[PDB]
């Protein structure tokens, strides 16, 4: 690893600087290096890892969608070739993230908050692979299984307003609607998540209340689009 | 398009 | 060159796709490959080259400014090291662009519109080097000389509302204000450019009129900040 | 900060 010679603390510090500088590819490289030191990640460090790769793959997904739309309309080799280039790079980033989760973040996650976070990430990165897949069936099943295991743990171990639990349910609902062709499942999950969070807000501080309601707004926004 | 976690 | 095996037309087509996908590093690589085919660039192709590298170096400049500000406030080695990493990458991109201009875009530019465009680019990329330099004196002189040669040609060969002439004068005025510590020169150049363009608008079509007035707005905006 | 060509 190109980051093998840098101290763990220095990698984390530089990931935070890269975030402020909007240098997300650098941020992801620093956080991959930190993960590869073999120690568990704190909550803050898990958030840095997630932000970095979400931004990298987000740009790739946005580009792929533009190119796939151009390719569909035109139906020379250039559009297909360039779409394939972007697709391959996106798949490579997803495979890198999934590799970090499998070697060895998930197995070493020795409490529910960490394990849920990583299983949610696993679902997310299989979902991104599914967006470009044609197998697609196997990828969809891997995403669903990761998300469902995360949901089972989150329902036993976290309150309904916990932001990781909320974000997991949100993203699993998106999986159902956009990937699995299961819009009824998406709507049911978003609705139950929203209602159970609503009924738990009374337990929260002003700060946690703002945290939770921000994510609940996204559940509401999807339900408005889907119904 | 559906909105995922931000 | 990694693009040596791709057809020139395919490189141009892919640069246009990369622009639509907001993949500016890819766009710059495709356009560098096109330049290295050794044929002159059309107006459209010069614009693609400029857009690509402007966006790449723009992100690097924005990151460098964030990091340099953090470094100044803190005055471990991490902030300096990461600022230096970004600085080195920015300098490398500028050196690449200047290398394309010197081998051999400028010498092969066989008319005034092309030569002015490339000399303006030369001034711009030396200006970006000057922003991070400490020599700085030599770089500042190279930028000024490129800009001044472009100005001399543009004043003889282009009307005052030509958008390349306007953009050149705008960027040279920024050079004077921000780099050369010559705010009076900046103000004088912006004012004379604005007034001479104003007096030439009557010669333009509705479309050219919108082109020219858009750039004139930036001259106005700077004069408002500078006076 | 001064504005350059867009
Ligand atoms: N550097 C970063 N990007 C983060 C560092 C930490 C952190 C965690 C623990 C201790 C210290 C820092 C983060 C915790 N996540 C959030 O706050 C968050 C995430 C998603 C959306 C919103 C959020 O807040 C308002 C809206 S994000
Ligand atoms: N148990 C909890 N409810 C939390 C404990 C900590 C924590 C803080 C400091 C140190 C260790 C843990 C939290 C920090 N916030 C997040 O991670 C977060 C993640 C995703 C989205 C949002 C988030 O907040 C705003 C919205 S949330
Ligand atoms: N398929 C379903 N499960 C629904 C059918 C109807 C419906 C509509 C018209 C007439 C009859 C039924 C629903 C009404 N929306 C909600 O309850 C709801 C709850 C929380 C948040 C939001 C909501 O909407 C947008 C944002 S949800
Ligand atoms: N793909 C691209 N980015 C371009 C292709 C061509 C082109 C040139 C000749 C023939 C065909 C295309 C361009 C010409 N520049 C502009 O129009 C332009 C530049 C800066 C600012 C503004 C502009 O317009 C309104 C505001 S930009
Ligand atoms: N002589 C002229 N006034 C032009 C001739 C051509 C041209 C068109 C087709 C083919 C060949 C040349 C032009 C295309 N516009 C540009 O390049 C341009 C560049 C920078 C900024 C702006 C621009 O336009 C809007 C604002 S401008
Ligand atoms: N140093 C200078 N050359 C100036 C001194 C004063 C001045 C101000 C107050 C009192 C006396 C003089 C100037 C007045 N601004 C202009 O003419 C002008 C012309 C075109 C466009 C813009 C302009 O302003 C903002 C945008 S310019
Ligand atoms: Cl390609
Ligand atoms: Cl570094």
């Amino acid at each position: 690893g190109a980051m093998g010679s840098m101290e763990r603390a220095s990698l984390i510090q530089k990931a935070k600087l890269a975030e402020q500088a909007e240098r997300y590819e650098d941020m992801a490289a620093f956080m991959k290096g930190a993960v590869e030191k073999g120690e568990e990640l704190s909550c803050e460090e898990r958030n840095l890892l997630s932000v970095a790769y979400k931004n990298v793959v987000g740009g790739q997904r946005a580009a792929w969608r533009v190119l796939s739309s151009i390719e569909q309309k035109s139906n020379g080799p250039e559009v297909r070739e360039y779409r394939e280039k972007v697709e391959t790079e996106l798949q490579g980033v997803c495979d890198t993230v999934l590799g970090l989760l499998d070697s060895h973040l998930i197995k070493e996650a020795g409490d529910a908050e960490s394990r849920v976070f990583y299983l949610k990430m696993k679902g997310d990165y299989y979902r991104y692979l599914a967006e470009v897949a044609t197998d697609k069936k196997r990828i969809i099943d891997s995403a669903r299984s990761a998300y469902q295991e995360a949901m089972d743990i989150s329902k036993k171990e976290m309150p309904p307003t916990n932001p990781i639990r909320l974000g997991l349910a949100l993203n699993f609902s998106v999986f159902h609607y956009e990937i699995a062709n299961s819009p009824e499942e998406a709507i049911s999950l978003a609705k139950t998540t929203f209602d159970e969070a609503m009924a738990d807000l009374h337990t929260l501080s002003e700060d946690s209340y703002k945290d939770s309601t921000l994510i609940m707004q996204l559940l509401r926004d999807n339900l408005t689009l889907w119904t | 398009r559906s909105l995922s976690e931000r």
